[PDB]
């Protein structure tokens, strides 16, 4: 999934 | 819309290692496919276009090759550099769709972090809130304990944990514990430690500090 | 050289829509088309849509009836907009621009615009000190910081210096509290012996409540 914050997947 | 299927999820290798990306199509597609990279904050990098033909400005380390439902990005020797995501691309058909992307991590050497406490500021006292900040510094692995303690009780449920992606120059992680009190349950207490452990110490470090 | 700057990032109320521009410069939107593109934690990439070098638009199909994309040639602007949002429209947009004028391979982004759906209101953060002390220093390094506590929506920017302090930077990511606020810190390690000599600043932006904030941070 995709994080927002940081436009890395975790 | 063409499903693209990405694999496996998370790839891990040490540097200079080769890695192969792989992207699979819902049907078949012929060679047009685009792959992209993204690191941590950035917007997408295109990388390869139509399955195999080279990018101005890219690095000759990355190629592509495949044809009909079965892609491959390779990196015939991966750099710190190249910790990101990477996401594959068709536009045979309409509308161009991209797969859900592979994460690319590097291994390394095991890193001993360094341990700072931060005692809340005089500033944030005025507002009412205290906050007690724990850093942990360029460590590896990522697994890391923190424990929390106020003249001698274990803190729980009453801090959070934030953790930096991957640096792209040493693969270190870095780690903020922060607890937090109100001002008058602050007032009430001394001693403040903040105790880590992580591989890479033989014992656990404790930072402290009594308020004042 | 090509680029593709878009509007800053900002709160947008459920039901309501959703507005950014983006500024090209170094070609000329009569000789490409632009497109627009979100990546959404639900969703990932999502192609949206293009203008044309001629004006043609086309639409990917779920948003056909809530996206208008509209530009001024002359001023190098493409505009885009889409009609009640929902909060999983929460996402980061980005304008985009392909190799050749009628392809789709994206060579050029712009920045990115994080556009976060919510009810609630936008809030500037408080910007305290992580001072450097005795706690914070070994083998003659020393760690010192800046707490950015209690915003909203994402994102922030901090910068150290005006941008002249880069490296042993680590600005953390957010997390949410309780309050359904964001709270963040953001650490830099530097030689002790500077502390005397060197001013440590924190240069703090939250574009959505156009909070500015430079924090002096000196040892205790
Ligand atoms: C969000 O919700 C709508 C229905 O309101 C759904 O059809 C759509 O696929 C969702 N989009 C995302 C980005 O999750």
């Amino acid at each position: 999934q995709f994080d927002l914050s940081t436009r890395r997947l975790k | 819309d063409i499903l693209l299927t990405q694999s496996p999820v998370i790839l891990s290798v040490s540097p200079g290692e080769r890695v192969s990306f792989s992207c699979r199509a819902s049907q078949s597609i012929g060679t047009n496919i685009h792959w992209y990279q993204q690191r941590t904050n950035g917007s997408p990098r295109l990388l390869i276009k139509y399955a195999s033909e080279s990018i101005s400005g890219i690095p000759s380390r990355f190629s592509g090759s495949g044809s009909g439902t079965d892609f491959t990005l390779s990196i015939n020797s991966v750099e710190s550099e190249d910790i990101a995501d990477y996401y594959c691309q068709q536009n045979n058909n309409w509308p161009t769709t991209f797969g859900a992307g592979t994460k690319l991590e590097l291994k390394r050497t095991v890193a001993a972090p360094s341990v700072f406490i931060f005692p809340p500021s005089d500033e944030q006292l005025k507002s009412g809130t205290a906050s007690v900040v724990c850093l942990l510094n360029n460590f590896y692995p990522r697994e890391a304990k923190v424990q929390w303690k106020v003249d001698n009780a274990l803190q729980s449920g009453n801090s959070q944990e934030s953790v930096t992606e991957q640096d792209s120059k040493d693969s270190t992680y870095s780690l903020s514990s922060t607890l937090t009190l109100s001002k008058a349950d602050y007032e009430k207490h001394k001693v403040y430690a903040c105790e880590v452990t992580h591989q890479g110490l033989s014992s656990p470090v404790t930072k402290s500090f009594n308020r004042g | 050289q090509v680029q593709l700057k878009q509007s800053g990032p900002g709160l947008v109320q459920p039901s309501q829509s959703l507005s950014i521009t983006c500024t090209v410069s170094g070609f000329s939107l009569t000789n490409y088309g632009v497109h627009w593109v979100r990546q959404s934690p639900g969703k990932g990439l999502e192609w949206l849509g293009v203008i044309w070098s001629g004006g043609n638009t086309d639409y990917n199909t779920p948003f056909t009836s809530r996206l208008s994309i509209n530009k001024d040639n002359s001023k190098s602007q493409v505009f885009f907009k889409m009609n009640s949002l929902q909060s999983n429209d929460t996402a980061i947009y980005y304008c985009a621009r392909a190799l050749t004028y009628y392809d789709y391979e994206f060579a050029y982004w712009g920045q990115g615009t994080l556009v976060t759906v919510s009810a609630a209101s936008t809030k500037g953060p408080s910007v305290f000190p992580l001072a450097p002390s005795s706690k914070s220093t070994s083998g003659g390094t020393a760690a010192l910081g800046c707490l950015v506590k209690d915003y909203f929506p994402e994102p922030v920017t901090v910068s150290w210096n005006s941008g002249a302090l880069t490296s042993g930077v680590h600005t953390f990511p957010a997390v949410l509290q309780s309050s359904g606020l964001y709270s963040l810190s953001s650490v830099v390690t530097v030689p002790s012996s500077s502390l005397g000599t060197q001013t440590y600043i924190c240069n703090v932006n939250h574009k959505p409540s156009n909070t500015k904030v430079d924090k002096r941070v000196e040892p205790k």
